[PDB]
């Protein structure tokens, strides 16, 4: 249901069992477990400035 | 003929708190003098058909 | 079954520091290196808490007491004594009533129309011939009708042994009652003291959000008690534990969040011009 725009790029931290989404400083979608195959790929920007 | 297993209740001391069940079947008392946990004058049974 | 004891020795009340401890998390969200200033239901520092113990000299206290704004409960023991909690708003028949026991095979949860005993305990006896402790008593209630919610865990096997030492365990609990959910947040720490509450810092995380939609303003604790051949309602010997009680208020905090997303330190913004 958390719809974005950006690139996709593999990387890795730690969750808490109960904890699904991790913020940032800007409170922006920092980190996300993925549904299907349990990982905890996160997201990057894509637009260049 | 009639369907009377819906029941509600029409009488009590303040309002209810958010998502708040109430299923006491006291005595109401309207009026200043004690019910005593017996029906009549000023007092009613709180739950209708 | 409803037995009321005659053996209970006058003794005073007492009262205890708070220091820094009652603090949970206030969010399930993932936060990292994150100073976050709230404000909510907490405890405040160093305030006032409220001491009971069951010591064996015949101390066994487990009074009503209120619950005006949800509850910081401390207990301190050795030996499994401390064994649930009754909230309600009149303990009788009248009204429904939530109930959390712990009967030494399984925990439950049961939101009924209770009538309960005037001194609710449990019952644990000894043998000699097989020096075994088992569970032989439940007068916690007489009747239950009309109940809601229902709910009890897998089974399981803890020990009863009355251990005689220093206390070993330490169990942190905050009860809050919002919009007909009863939350629960819990912590445990191992320890080895004695006499007092360690003073430090609580970090208690959620446990349990129970969807019960009752009115509570008095709770009660349920303890065990020990039975054996060295002693009806005078026959029985108690055990060694101490609860402490606090009430929690409407303050400001300063939570932080470390690198891992766990809460670390706390300033409550309210105790001296420093804070
Ligand atoms: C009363 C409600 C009650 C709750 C909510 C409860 C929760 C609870 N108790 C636990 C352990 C435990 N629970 C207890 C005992 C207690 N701990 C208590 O909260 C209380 C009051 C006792 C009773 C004296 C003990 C001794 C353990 C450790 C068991 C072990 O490590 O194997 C655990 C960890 C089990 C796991 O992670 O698989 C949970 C979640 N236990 C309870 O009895
Ligand atoms: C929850 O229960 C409490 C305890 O009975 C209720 O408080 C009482 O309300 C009546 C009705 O006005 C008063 O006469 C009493 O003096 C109150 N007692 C206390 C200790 O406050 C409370 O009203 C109940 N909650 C709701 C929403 O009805
Ligand atoms: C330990 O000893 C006690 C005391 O005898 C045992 O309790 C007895 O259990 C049997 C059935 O198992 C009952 O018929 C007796 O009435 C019980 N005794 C009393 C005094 O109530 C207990 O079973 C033993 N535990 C073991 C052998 O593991
Ligand atoms: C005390 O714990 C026992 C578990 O040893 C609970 O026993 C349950 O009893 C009911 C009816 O007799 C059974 O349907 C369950 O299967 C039992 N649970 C088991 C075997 O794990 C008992 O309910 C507990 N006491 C209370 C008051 O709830
Ligand atoms: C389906 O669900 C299982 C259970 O979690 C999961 O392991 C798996 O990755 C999911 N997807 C597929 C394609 O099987
Ligand atoms: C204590 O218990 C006895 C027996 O269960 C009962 O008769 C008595 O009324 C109780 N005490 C009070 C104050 O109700
Ligand atoms: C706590 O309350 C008691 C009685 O209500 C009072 O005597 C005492 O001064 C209070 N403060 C402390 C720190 O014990
Ligand atoms: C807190 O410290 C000790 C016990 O820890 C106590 O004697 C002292 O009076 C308390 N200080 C307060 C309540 O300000
Ligand atoms: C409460 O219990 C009484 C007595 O059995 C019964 O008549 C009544 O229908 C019950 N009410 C509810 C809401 O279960
Ligand atoms: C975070 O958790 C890891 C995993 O155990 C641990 O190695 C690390 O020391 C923790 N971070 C801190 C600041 O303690």
């Amino acid at each position: 249901g958390l719809t974005g725009t950006g690139v996709l790029t593999e990387s890795n931290k730690k969750f808490l069992p109960f904890q699904q989404f991790g913020r940032d400083i800007a409170d922006t979608t920092d980190a996300v477990r993925d549904p299907q195959t349990l990982e905890i790929l996160d997201i990057t920007p894509c637009s260049f400035g | 003929g009639g369907n009377y297993n819906y029941l509600y209740r029409l009488f009590r001391k303040s309002n209810l708190k958010p998502f708040e069940r109430d299923i006491s079947t006291e005595i109401y008392q309207a009026g200043s003098t004690p019910c005593n946990g017996v029906e009549g004058f000023n007092c009613y049974f709180p739950l209708q058909s | 079954q409803c037995v009321n004891l005659t053996t209970r020795t006058q003794l005073p009340p007492a009262y205890t520091n708070s220091s820094t401890r009652g603090v949970y998390y206030p969010d399930k969200v993932f936060r990292s290196s994150v100073l976050h200033l709230t404000q909510d239901l907490f405890l405040p520092f160093f305030s006032n808490v409220t001491w009971f113990h069951a010591i064996h000299i015949k101390r066994f206290d487990n009074p009503v007491l209120p619950f005006n704004d949800g509850v910081y409960f401390a207990s301190t023991e050795k030996s499994n004594i401390i064994r649930g909690w009754i909230f309600g708003t009149t303990l009788d028949s009248k009204t429904q009533s939530l109930l959390i026991v712990n009967n030494a095979t399984n925990v439950v949860i049961k939101v009924c129309e209770f009538q309960f005993c005037n001194d609710p305990f449990l019952g644990v006896y000894y043998h000699r011939n097989n020096k075994s402790w088992m569970e032989s008593e439940f007068r916690v209630y007489s009747s239950a009708n009309n109940c809601t919610f229902e709910y009890v865990s897998q089974p399981f096997l803890m020990d009863l042994e009355g251990k005689q030492g220093n206390f070993k365990n330490l169990r942190e609990f905050v009860f809050k009652n919002i919009d007909g959910y009863f939350k629960i947040y819990s912590k445990h720490t191992p320890i080895n003291l004695v006499r007092d509450l360690p003073p430090g810092f609580s970090a208690l995380e959620p446990l349990v959000d129970l969807p019960i939609g009752i009115n509570i303003t008095r709770f009660q604790t349920l303890l065990a008690l020990h039975r054996s051949y060295l002693t009806s309602s005078s026959g029985w010997t108690a055990g060694a534990a101490a609860y402490y009680v606090g009430y929690l208020q409407p303050r400001t905090f300063l939570l932080k969040y470390n690198e891992n997303g766990t809460i670390t330190d706390a300033v409550d913004c309210s105790l001296d011009p420093l804070s």
